[PDB]
RNA sequence: CGAAGAACCUUACCUGGUCUUGACAUCCACGGAAGUUUUCAGAGAUGAGAAUGUGCCUUCGGGAACCGUGAGACAGGUGC
RNA sequence: GGUCCGGCCGGGAACUCAAAGGAGACUGCCAGUGAUAAACUGGAGGAAGGUGGGGAUGACGUCAAGUCAUCAUGGCCCUUACGACCAGGGCUACACACGUGCUACAAUGGCGCAUACAAAGAGAAGCGACCUCGCGAGAGCAAGCGGACCUCAUAAAGUGCGUCGUAGUCCGGAUUGGAGUCUGCAACUCGACUCCAUGAAGUCGGAAUCGCUAGUAAUCGUGGAUCAGAAUGCCACGGUG
């Protein structure tokens, strides 16, 4: 499947090298080994890209690492500022989730100290 | 004809009958061995009707209600008890010599406020 | 606040159904997202103060709201008598 | 984010906002139920929100899609 | 299996009530049903008497509030009647709902 | 107190007929559980025979001699300052106190899994290096001395 | 903590918008049939309109359900 | 007794169960004890034993303590007032602690596939299966079920076969990248939970604040109300131990 990235599994066998992948659903991981379908056993190299070009036109529009790593960010633009709907505080360079998240920013942003 | 047993304990809720003779210990459907196989207290169940010569004599046959094994193992044993008390009168000897005849009842007199023991009245040698 | 609303629940309380839950039984299937009509919630929406499931109620046997037990009928700092009339049929000697 | 599964708005206020966006060259608006999501059409000119402290104006500029005024109403000295 | 549900506040009111039944509903069909009891309701009751605030004047009486099932296996009125005639021994609520 | 009810009864194990062997297990449960503590215990009596291919089950007491003690010391200060003063553990607590001293060196003692740190310091024991052997001669090496100062 | 929900909340309090017989409830004085439905205003209280309605005794008297405005008496709160 | 394999529906009264009226254990008779007092031990015999257990009532005397925020009321309140209508909001910061309550430090652990048994509860301002669409918080269809019928537990342990090999991870949810939701005027500078990426302290801390003696604290869960509602508070009985 020849497949976008920046790291490559070495030695570990299948149900680790698919998930030490930088990028690639752990939970997915389960059904995928099936899909393809291949051993649990297999150390990557004997695929031969061509024993995982046989899922090819599903991994050609699936998120693996680059695009989770880096191009997702162009995903956010279209809900990013102030409005309505998701927010600014994506922009604005802050921690997105906790409680007062705004207030967790030191580290992050500029401050550091307390 | 046939003899009957009742038990509660831990908190089982079960039964047995006895039957004329060839010795056998079932539950419901299965064996001894294949409803309590590797719990340690399955040993007790029969070991009353052993000594007494079941093989050719007495025959039994346990049925639940909540299973719950490591109560049943001794619920079994006062429904037994009862079982025996009218096949011989004899065995309340034993059965009382053994402690097979006893069953769940003894607080020693607890913490109601905070006191560890609290029936043991205030006392001395002389106030 | 102490007797308060109640003259402006009294006035609208009772009519909850023709305000939506009889008034609902043609144009509120296809308005569901169950059934996607867009158009059409938003244009119902307008009554605000009867909107309904909204009632602030009236505790009764307390001139106000002292709060109100929903399990018994009565406010939150009423309790005492049901020992000495029998109106809570489980009120005995405290589980503490 | 509990806006939960589409858009609303500040009803009083962009009821009322025809007029500045009417010819938008005009001077600024306020509102103080600060709940306050608006819409993309007051674009190229000024709300401002009740912070609660004071007043404080936010300028709906080029791109404005994504949250409530709230992010921009100093509320307390944050220290 | 239709279960009429006897009750009174005594014992004593219950029991000529459901032994009118387990004879008369019977005559020429089911074999009915009648002393089978439910969760009675034997607690204790108080009310206060206090003729001013002073010591308690809370008189704590009993009580027996005993209920049972009659249960009738088919609605067959050739043998039933007598229970639906019944209707003027007012003091049994015999809730016979199902 | 004037009453004699005090102490624990229970029955013995499923196997060989001792209250030793089943109470030995009812100290090193650290969390209940019971029954599979008692067939992990029972694997370590057969780990111990793996060292000769007999009845090793017969020197368990030749281990457990190097460990029950004669002394416990309890709370003293009866001649205005700490005075101990033994006084000995009865016939009964011997065997009893081991096992407290067998189980706190197991605990963390090393060995490849529960039951072969069991059987590998009831080995050490048999031959005198027994962490619990230590334990017991360490309170040798302190009160059973201190006789000759009571 | 009372608070078992200090962002409609049984409101502290910061306020602003009404009042001080006030929200609730009487005894006489002159009178009224009681309510359903939207449209525009208003932050809420409240403001400005448009249509649709007319019940029970029935001495045609006196009123009920039930809404009024105008009298004199007259209303309240955890304060320890 | 039939089986079309489900107490299924015939079929009858052993016992659990459900349970009303109620009932039976006393130094009773056996040995030792001493004054054949005392009573204390084991035991005939037992479902408890010397209150058999567990709830309970909680006298005068109860700290000059409360309930002074429903008390019940004598002495005394403010009344342009402490009287009553109604939309907003902000309590949580952060240096400081310090603890209450949470946990994470790996094999008497878990991790992956597969296997044996309980129930304490609350339940028409109700509780809702089977069954349809599912990555799942969460949608829909609706039998049912009023008090063993409906449903919410298919406690966790434990057991058989596989996988790591002592390894900061495979475990740490500290948390932060994005994605979504059940309500709502309402949660965002204010939550509550879900899907995938991840990964802050992590490796056994000293001094010295009292838990907890028995069927009792490690260990092993489930429920409830306030109330348009999210307590970790507390509250109560079961069980490997």
């Amino acid at each position: 499947a020849r497949i976008a990235g920046i790291n490559i599994p070495d030695h570990k066998h299948a149900v680790i090298a698919l998930t030490s992948i930088y990028g690639v659903g752990k939970t997915r991981s389960k059904a995928i080994l099936a899909a393809a379908g291949i051993a649990e056993d297999v150390k990557i190299s004997e695929l031969s890209e061509g024993q995982i070009d046989t899922l090819r036109d599903e991994v050609a529009k699936f998120v693996v690492e680059g695009d989770l790593r880096r191009e997702i960010s162009m995903s956010i633009k279209r809900l990013m500022d102030l409005g309505c709907y998701r927010g600014l505080r994506h922009r604005r360079g802050l921690p997105v989730r906790g409680q007062r998240t705004k207030t967790n920013a030191r580290t992050r942003k500029g401050p550091r100290k307390p | 004809n046939q003899y009957y047993g009742t038990g509660r304990r831990k908190s089982s809720a079960a039964r047995v009958f006895i039957k004329p003779g060839n010795g056998k210990i079932v539950i419901n459907q299965r064996s001894l061995e294949q409803y309590f196989g590797r719990e340690t207290a399955r040993m007790v169940v029969r070991q009353p009707l052993e000594l007494v010569d079941m093989v050719e004599k007495l025959d039994l046959y346990i049925t639940v209600k909540g299973g719950g094994i490591s109560g049943q193992a001794g619920a079994i044993r006062h429904g037994i008890t009862r079982a025996l008390m009218e096949y011989d009168e004899s065995l309340r000897s034993e059965l009382r010599k053994a402690g097979f005849v006893t069953r769940d009842a003894r607080q020693v007199e607890r913490k109601k406020v905070g006191l560890r023991k609290a029936r043991r009245r205030p006392q001395f040698s002389k106030r | 606040a102490k007797q308060s609303m109640k003259a402006r629940e009294v006035k609208r309380v009772a009519l909850a159904d023709k305000y939506f839950a009889k008034r609902a039984e043609l144009k509120a299937i296809i308005s569901d997202v169950n059934d996607r009509w867009n158009a059409v919630l938003k244009l119902q929406t307008l009554p605000r103060d009867s909107s309904p499931s909204r009632q602030r109620n009236r505790c009764r046997q307390t001139g106000r709201p002292h709060g109100f037990l929903r399990k018994f009928g009565l406010s939150r700092i009423k309790v005492r008598e049901a020992a000495m009339r029998g109106e809570i049929p489980g009120l005995k000697k405290a589980s503490w | 984010r509990s806006l939960k599964k589409g858009p609303f708005i500040d009803l009083h206020l962009l009821k009322k906002v025809e007029k500045a966006v009417e010819s938008g060259d005009k001077k600024p608006l306020r509102t103080w139920s600060r709940r306050s999501t608006i819409f993309p059409n007051m674009i190229g000119l000024t709300i401002a929100v009740h912070n609660g402290r004071q007043h404080v104006p936010v300028f709906v500029t080029d791109e404005m899609v994504g949250h409530k005024l709230g992010e921009f109403a100093p509320t307390r000295t944050y220290r | 299996r239709i279960r009429i549900r006897l009750k009174a506040f005594d014992h004593r009111l219950i029991d000529q009530a459901t032994a009118e039944i387990v004879e008369t509903a019977k005559r020429t069909g089911a074999q009915v049903r009648g002393p089978i009891p439910l969760p009675t309701r034997k607690e204790r009751f108080t009310v206060l008497i206090s003729p001013h605030v002073n010591k308690d004047a809370r008189d704590q009486y009993e009580i027996r509030t005993h209920l049972r099932l009659v249960d009738i296996v088919e609605p067959t009125e050739k043998t039933v009647d007598a229970l639906m005639r019944l209707d003027l021994a007012a003091g049994v609520d015999v809730q016979i709902s199902l | 107190r004037r009453r004699v009810i005090g102490q624990r009864k229970i029955l013995p194990d499923p196997k060989f007929g001792s209250e030793l062997l089943a109470k030995f297990v009812n100290i090193l449960m650290v969390d209940g559980k019971k029954s599979t503590a008692e067939s992990i215990v029972y694997s370590a009596l057969e780990t111990l025979a793996q060292r000769s291919g007999k009845s090793e089950l017969e020197a368990f007491e030749v281990a457990l001699e190097n460990v029950r003690p004669t002394v416990e010391v309890k709370s003293r200060r009866v001649g205005g300052s700490t005075y101990q003063v033994p006084v000995e553990v009865r016939p009964v607590r011997r065997n009893a106190l081991a096992m407290r001293w067998i189980v706190e060196a197991a605990r963390k003692r090393g060995d490849k899994s529960m039951a072969l740190r069991l059987a590998n310091e009831l080995s050490d024991a048999a031959e005198n290096k027994g962490t619990a052997v230590k334990k017991r001669e360490d309170v040798h090496r302190m009160a059973e001395a201190n006789k000759a100062f009571a």
